[PDB]
């Protein structure tokens, strides 16, 4: 992901 | 000519033409690059091995999964994997066959839009489609009502559907999946004495989890039995030849699904998320949702997972309600089978995203059809 | 015209054109100078004999090896040897033929740069290359994966290569080689009594080691049998005409390779170093490294060395792993054969160090191509 | 009487009573055995020297570290070291003083259980404890929130703690440490002319690395400056009196910490692992984790390591967040200082593992208290 | 270690 | 060699 978690 | 379904999973890419009963080619979604010196000249060393070739010689490569947790991260790596699939596995020119792809629910719109753009511009597919994986699993199951637990490799989502009317508000998405279980197995195999750190060693641990791991009916009793010096001790042979012995690690790794607090995750287990998703639906619906539980994903392939989840749900659900869990033997390829069924439907032949439709709305028409 | 390969060993210089199946000229890497007076006039006693001529009349010479432990010590003597080779053995002007050399791993940037400078300035070779000896041995073996044990005369290194990707962190280099074995045989021949102290007598001891010495399958049992007054007693004839009798000394000299503690060396035997180098690679590589062991050099020409090494490794390695040792009959010239193969490759024809590339970076560009 | 803290490191055993501000005795964790003939009779020649005496006469010994990467390998050697400590360094009877130890995180249950068994049976300590080294370092630092980088001689772990609640899922452990840096320095000091192979020569190289080695702020620019024939060239004097000159080797050895690919290790540098461990915690925590970075271990004593890692993390971390690295001058004994602080706490006096609690559950009760 | 790495 | 061993 972009915010929260990686991906 | 004929549509082809390419289910891009988070670790196993499955591709094959529509109408078949099984994927034509299944290879790991791995792109590996050389790590050591290229001393020998003239033998034919490529700059990047993709797919089964990458895993064949993983001892000199740094494998990197383009998809993590159901989201593509390295778009060049995904272009490489898609080209390798289309031109080496199916051995077809993608300029003729419409392509159906699968995406997990509750995913960034940028991901799916960029996927459509790269598949529609770099390649020349006359049409394309993106469908939710659990909907395809429900299609493969042959029914029309039920709650699907598609515990993939990177994601574990849960889409409840009644009479074909999916409820896009009881959809629960969890980030626990096969990759996290493999990482936890790597972390807890250390306790006995084996620490697998490199990516090839991670693949070895994944193989160990695939071969030996299983879910106990009751965790506390199984742990007590294992600690009481019982026969619950299997042996695995590493590629180097030396044999490792696994104690209670082989039923502690898949217990993370029912207890995400093992890896410090706030969310509840898969059984509790399924019960909550069933609860969030209408009251008159769950009479069928309880009795039409559907499983998919090769992670949902642990021995005894069905009985454990049935017991947990029956404990959570009212006592006077029949809880039936459907676990077909083809759970690993259920999403692909459903995709092949859907792509061959006569009614679905109009819901494609044609090139004329794409060229007028840009890489944003993909929101015309969202499940 | 055609490239020529000049493998500069630690006691045997092998030179010849590329494409041939055997070195054209093989002579000892010895530079001898007169030691006694010159009472005879007109006999043409030169001031320095180099090569086979030096060993022909070693009775009045003081032989001095320019290379010790695969490291050039006397650069004037090395220049003399190179000139003698290029102008008497191959009988070709070096200003036209590109030259390929061999250097041990973990060997100087200093001496290798100096060798490049001396061949680019004293001679006018239009191109030059420096390659690791074990890589050339692997080239000659015809395979692309394996672990090479090139036990030369001055050095004994071990370079593991998988799929053409050498791992430059499991390369183990040992200083036990033919010169140290000859010195040990010289020291322990004193037991029965025959003791050789001059350099010509050192050459005699080297000949004795080449002819009679061998490696026992089990050292303790062979030693007990020899001490029990058995038939293990060979005889050698010295140049003057007197016959010496060797008891247990002939199979004790090459036992130093598997037990370096005989001459007070902390390092483990060659079998243990090979096992450690195999274990220092990746886990998925060892399956091929165990079954693709490659031996080269001539201290590996001891009868029964392959069986002893296989037994020791199989004892060290896991029981369920196939251990195969490749000992070609041409082990003595394996490095040169590999060099001839490499210099004739079509792909290698661009990896040369041209004079134009040399004149811009000085005696430091050789680190453009390191194996 | 009073508890004593015995931090068993991977090369430097630190022992001393609780309540003190510095270890009483610090000696290498080395057990040396004679290697040559015992010719002289009547000198009181012991069969095994342990500790400082082993290093005093290392020229005739084969030093062997019982600990490799924070792991006990030779249990007889550790029994010898513990007996030598308790009966020669502290000069106490261990039957009275409870003993506190330190163990790296993600260490085997077998190792820690065997250590507890050997201390409770061979010695008669009325109580014992095993605590994570990073936790003790945080105790010594005087704060309660932060991320500890304890880069010891054998292991380099990273335990993030917020408000006293350590997160046992962002703990990253690396096997790069002072021993691997010393081995790499041995490997690259070859390139100048220094062939350190024996264990005594390994100790000499360790001394060289302790004295001269440092971490450059920018690696590529430092390489350019060193190769441009600049003044970056220090001199060291070997025990035999010969002076060696070191060029770029003295800042390439400790760069392996930030680039483990130098020795063929897939894992990322210490800065990247620290950033990943910070990002593996909760989002609201890193406000304090970035600003409370804590260093420990005397390897973290390289000049300029703090500035280098601050620059690297600031590059990785968001630009609008303050990154502070705490590098106390007592980094070498930070773990022991924290252990002494903890063992003297009034609250900790109940968390001991009493002999009564040990004689009931066997050598497995230690998992009552794991950090 | 027992599997992976030496220790 | 220069340091360690002769060569
Ligand atoms: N026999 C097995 N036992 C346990 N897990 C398995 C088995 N076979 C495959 N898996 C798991 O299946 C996952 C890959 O298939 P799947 O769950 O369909 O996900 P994806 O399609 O995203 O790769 C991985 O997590 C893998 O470890
Ligand atoms: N048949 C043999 N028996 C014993 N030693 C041998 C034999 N053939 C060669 N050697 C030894 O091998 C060395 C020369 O060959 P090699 O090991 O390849 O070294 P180099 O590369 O310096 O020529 C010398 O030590 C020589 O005595
Ligand atoms: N001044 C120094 N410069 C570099 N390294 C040092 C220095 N002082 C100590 N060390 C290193 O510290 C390590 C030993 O202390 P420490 O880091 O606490 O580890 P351990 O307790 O496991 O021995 C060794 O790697 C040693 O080389
Ligand atoms: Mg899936
Ligand atoms: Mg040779
Ligand atoms: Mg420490």
């Amino acid at each position: 992901w972009x915010a929260x978690c990686p991906a | 000519t004929t549509a082809l379904v390419c289910d891009n999973g988070s670790g196993l890419v499955k591709a094959g033409f529509a109408g078949d009963d099984a994927p034509r080619a299944v290879f790991p979604s791995i792109v590996g690059r050389p790590r050591h010196q290229g001393v020998m000249v003239g033998m034919g060393q490529k700059d990047s091995y993709v797919g089964d070739e990458a895993q064949s010689k993983r001892g000199i490569l740094t494998l990197k999964y383009p998809i993590e947790h159901g989201i593509i991260t390295n778009w060049d790596d995904m272009e490489k994997i898609w080209h390798h699939t289309f031109y080496n596995e199916l051995r077809v020119a993608p300029e003729e066959h419409p392509t159906l792809l699968t995406e997990a629910p509750l995913n960034p719109k940028a991901n799916r839009e960029k996927m459509t753009q790269i598949m529609f511009e770099t390649f020349n597919v006359p049409a394309m489609y993106v469908a939710i994986q659990a909907v395809l699993s429900l299609y493969a199951s042959g029914r029309t009502t039920g709650i699907v637990l598609d515990s993939g490799d990177g994601v574990t989502h849960n889409v409840p559907i009644y009479e074909g009317y999916a409820l896009p508000h009881a959809i629960m998405r969890l980030d626990l999946a096969g990759r996290d279980l493999t990482d936890y197995l790597m972390k807890i195999l250390t306790e006995r004495g084996y620490s697998f750190v490199t990516t090839a060693e991670r693949e070895i641990v994944r193989d160990i989890k695939e071969k030996l791991c299983y879910v106990a009916l009751d965790f506390e009793n199984e742990m007590a039995t294992a600690a009481s010096s019982s026969s619950l001790e299997k042996s695995y042979e590493l590629p180097d030849g030396q044999v490792i012995t696994i104690g209670n690690e082989h039923f502690r790794c898949p217990e993370t699904l029912f207890q995400p607090s093992f890896i410090g995750m706030e969310s509840a287990g898969i059984h509790e998320t399924t019960y909550n998703s069933i609860m969030k639906c209408d009251i008159d619906i769950r009479k069928d949702l309880y009795a039409n539980n559907v499983m998919s994903g090769g992670t949902t392939m642990y021995p005894g997972i069905a009985d454990r989840m049935q017991k947990e749900i029956t404990a959570l659900a009212p006592s006077t309600m029949k809880i039936k869990i459907i676990a077909p033997p083809e759970r690993k390829y259920s999403v692909w089978i459903g995709g092949s069924i859907l792509a061959s439907l006569s009614t679905f032949q109009q819901m494609w995203i044609t090139k004329q439709e794409y060229d007028e709305a840009g890489p944003s028409i993909v929101h015309r059809k969202c499940f």
